[PDB]
């Protein structure tokens, strides 16, 4: 979530993976979100690789 | 966005023009150049190609380019023909002709022309040589071209010079790596001590050119003189004094004269463009259509500039807090809405133009229209459609 | 070079500079020279590939 | 091994002296470090997102500080600095 100045300056991004924090930050698209409860669509489950079934 | 030029037309324009001897050397990498804006910017005359033509340098890219550059001397001219058996082509530079290569002819003018004399060899230079004391606008040009080994010193022992006691020949002492001459008495009465040496009296004529140092060496391609020829006998240290090394006047060579190219207060320089890797390359020529003319509002121009194409009506703005590398910006959906030229420092602001509709009520008792445009102007409709 | 190693400017240097075997011009995709402001503290850089595109 | 052409042959051994230093700063692009601007793309007052390429913050850096003295080993080829550029 890069933001620009009025002069198109990079001084604030989110990482939007980096923590929970990230994710609702760049979910509306602003650096402070408003209140309210935030559904984080994506969260990490970490899960194991399946391969070479066997009949 | 485009790419950095070669700059050809600032070192075909340049005012340190070389002589034929050291042609000057330039090869162009990963760039891009205009044929008809360099062929506008200088004051050519003829063009000619050897096993291609000016047409087909349209599509077909080259791998690299490869120019040369030398005056033209005033009688030295007609000779200049691919296939002529002349000094130029003999001693001075050769033609490739088994290559795809082009012939300029340009002119520059006499005012603000340097000329810079220095001959490409290392035994020349090397033994005994100073600058070329020449007057101004002097085009030198070489007519035989010698050759000497890598262990052969243009000297003899002291042991043999003090032996003749008249015309005795010079002698030094060569470097380590060389091999001195071969001289022998062949007194016949007819002096006190008749001496004589090999490549007697000059290198382009003697009776033995199989015991001679030194022997005629054809020009090649990129490849300069390898010498003008010099006598053994006319440079050395007189009677071995043994005070320097074995150095030779600048007088005692030979087969070279000058010109010049004073012709209608111009003067030419010869030009080879020499191409290699047909269809196929990074550098080469981009003289087709571009986005780049007089750009002009109050019409929606077309505008496809930074690979983004659209529809609108140009306006001025000025914006000068761009950055150094910044060329145009976008909205917060993020499509095009402006640009800033790179070669006119301008700034526009895209604005589409007009694509509405119109409505037009129709009555089943009626026979006309009443044709009405939403949203708009009598004065825009009456001079972007018609009367 | 199996052993590649590059010199210095300032002083001196171990060897020299020879890393290949570049004994006539080879064919580049992109060279040339560009100069940067020596006078500054740092210097960031960046390099990722996209469908076989360079960056 | 990054070769594939003999140059030098002399003054090559095999001592271990590779040092895997591996710095104690993370990635910090809160203050736009690490993040690149787009190649032909700019944004005014704008705050739109980039399916781009960033580095993962939270990853200490990786310092590969490499130098030569008269001598050389073949040892830091491969393991440990050279590692497999992936994307
Ligand atoms: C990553 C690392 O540990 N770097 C060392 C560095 C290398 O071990 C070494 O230079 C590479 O050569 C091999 C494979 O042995 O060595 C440094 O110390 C040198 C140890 O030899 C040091 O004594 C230097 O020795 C010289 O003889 C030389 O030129 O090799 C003289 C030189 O002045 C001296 N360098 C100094 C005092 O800075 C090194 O080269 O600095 C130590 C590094 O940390
Ligand atoms: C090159 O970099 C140096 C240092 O990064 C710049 O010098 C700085 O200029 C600012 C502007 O007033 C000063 O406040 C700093 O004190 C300077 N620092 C130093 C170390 O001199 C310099 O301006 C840069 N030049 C260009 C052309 O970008
Ligand atoms: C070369 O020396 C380095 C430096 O000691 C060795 O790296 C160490 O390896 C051990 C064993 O895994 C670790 O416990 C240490 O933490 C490592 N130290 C560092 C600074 O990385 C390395 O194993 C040596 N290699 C060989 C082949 O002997
Ligand atoms: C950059 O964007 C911000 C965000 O919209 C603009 O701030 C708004 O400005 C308008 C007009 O001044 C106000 O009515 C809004 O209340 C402002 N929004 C907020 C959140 O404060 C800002 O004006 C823009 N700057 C430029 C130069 O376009
Ligand atoms: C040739 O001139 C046109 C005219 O603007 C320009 O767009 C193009 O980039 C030029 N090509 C070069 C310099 O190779
Ligand atoms: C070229 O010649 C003109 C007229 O003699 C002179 O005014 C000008 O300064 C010269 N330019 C250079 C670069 O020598
Ligand atoms: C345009 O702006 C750049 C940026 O400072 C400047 O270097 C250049 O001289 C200006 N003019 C032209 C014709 O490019
Ligand atoms: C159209 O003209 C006919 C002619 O007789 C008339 O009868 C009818 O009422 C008219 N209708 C309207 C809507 O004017
Ligand atoms: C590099 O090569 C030159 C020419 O052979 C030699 O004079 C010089 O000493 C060399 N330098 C090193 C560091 O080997
Ligand atoms: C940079 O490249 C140009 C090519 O036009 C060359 O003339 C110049 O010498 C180069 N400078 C350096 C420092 O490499
Ligand atoms: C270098 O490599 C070539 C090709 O592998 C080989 O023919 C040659 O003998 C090698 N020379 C040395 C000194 O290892």
């Amino acid at each position: 979530l890069l933001k620009f100045d009025d002069r198109g300056v990079i001084t604030n991004a989110v990482d939007c993976s980096s923590s929970f924090f990230s994710e609702i930050q760049c979910k509306t698209k602003s650096l402070l979100p408003n209140t309210g409860v935030y559904d984080l669509s994506g969260f990490t489950v970490k899960p194991v690789a399946t391969v070479h079934r066997r009949i | 966005p485009d790419l950095p030029d070669c700059d050809i037309d600032k070192w075909l324009n340049n005012f340190n023009v070389p002589s034929p001897l050291n042609w000057e050397r330039k090869i162009f990498s990963n760039c891009n150049f205009n044929l008809s804006t360099l062929l506008r910017l200088v004051h050519t005359d003829s063009f000619s190609c050897n096993n291609f033509d000016e047409s087909k340098i349209y599509g077909s890219c080259f791998k690299s380019i490869v120019l040369d550059k030398f005056a033209i001397p005033n009688s030295r001219r007609s000779d200049l023909q691919l296939g002529s058996s002349g000094f130029l082509q003999s001693s001075n530079y050769k033609i490739d002709t088994t290559s795809s290569s082009c012939q300029l002819y340009y002119s520059l003018p006499a005012i603000n022309v340097t000329i810079n004399n220095y001959n490409p060899s290392s035994w020349n230079r090397r033994y005994g040589f100073n600058n070329f004391n020449l007057s101004s606008h002097s085009v030198v040009y070489s007519r035989y071209c010698f050759s000497v080994n890598n262990t052969f010193c243009p000297c003899a022992k002291p042991s043999f010079a003090s032996s003749c006691k008249s015309h005795k020949p010079p002698s030094a002492s060569c470097p380590i790596g060389t091999n001195y001459r071969s001289c022998e008495s062949t007194t016949v009465l007819d002096h006190t001590d008749w001496c004589r040496c090999s490549c007697l009296p000059d290198p382009i004529t003697a009776y033995d050119p199989r015991s001679c140092s030194q022997k005629k060496s054809l020009v090649g391609v990129g490849e300069h003189c390898a010498g003008f020829g010099v006598d053994e006998e006319k440079c050395g240290v007189l009677d071995g004094s043994y005070n320097v090394s074995c150095l030779c006047s600048t007088d005692a060579f030979l087969g070279w004269s000058y010109d010049t190219c004073v012709s209608n207060n111009r003067c030419n320089i010869f030009s080879n463009f020499i191409l290699n890797g047909i269809n196929s390359g990074t550098t080469c020529s981009n003289d087709l259509l571009q986005p780049n003319t007089e750009v002009f509002t109050d019409v929606c121009v077309d505008y496809d500039l930074y690979g983004i194409t659209g529809q609108g009506i140009f306006k001025e703005v000025s914006a000068v807090y761009y950055n150094s590398w910044q060329n145009l910006l976008y909205d917060f959906n993020g499509n095009i809405i402006g640009f800033k030229d790179f070669v006119t420092n301008k700034t526009y602001n895209i604005f589409p133009c007009y694509a509405g509709r119109v409505s037009a009520a129709f009555h089943q008792n009626a026979s006309s229209l009443a044709l009405l445009y939403r949203n708009l102007k009598c004065s825009y409709v009456l001079n972007n459609i018609s009367l | 070079c199996e052993y590649p190693h590059t010199i210095c400017k300032s002083i001196g240097s171990s060897r020299n500079e020879s890393w290949h075997f570049d004994k006539s011009e080879p064919l580049c995709l992109f060279k040339k020279n560009f100069t940067y402001n020596v006078s500054t503290d740092w210097l960031y850089f960046h390099f990722y590939q996209e469908r076989g595109t360079f960056y | 091994v990054i070769g594939d052409f003999n140059c030098t042959n002399f003054a090559i051994n095999d001592l271990n002296t590779t040092i895997p230093r591996i710095s104690e700063y993370v990635v910090d692009v809160s203050y736009g470090l690490g993040t690149y601007y787009i190649l032909d793309r700019v944004y005014l007052n704008t705050t739109i997102l980039f399916t781009g390429y960033f580095p993962k913050s939270g990853a200490n850096f990786r310092d590969l500080s490499l130098k030569g003295t008269t001598k050389l080993s073949t040892l830091w080829y491969q393991k440990p600095f050279l590692s497999d550029f992936n994307n």
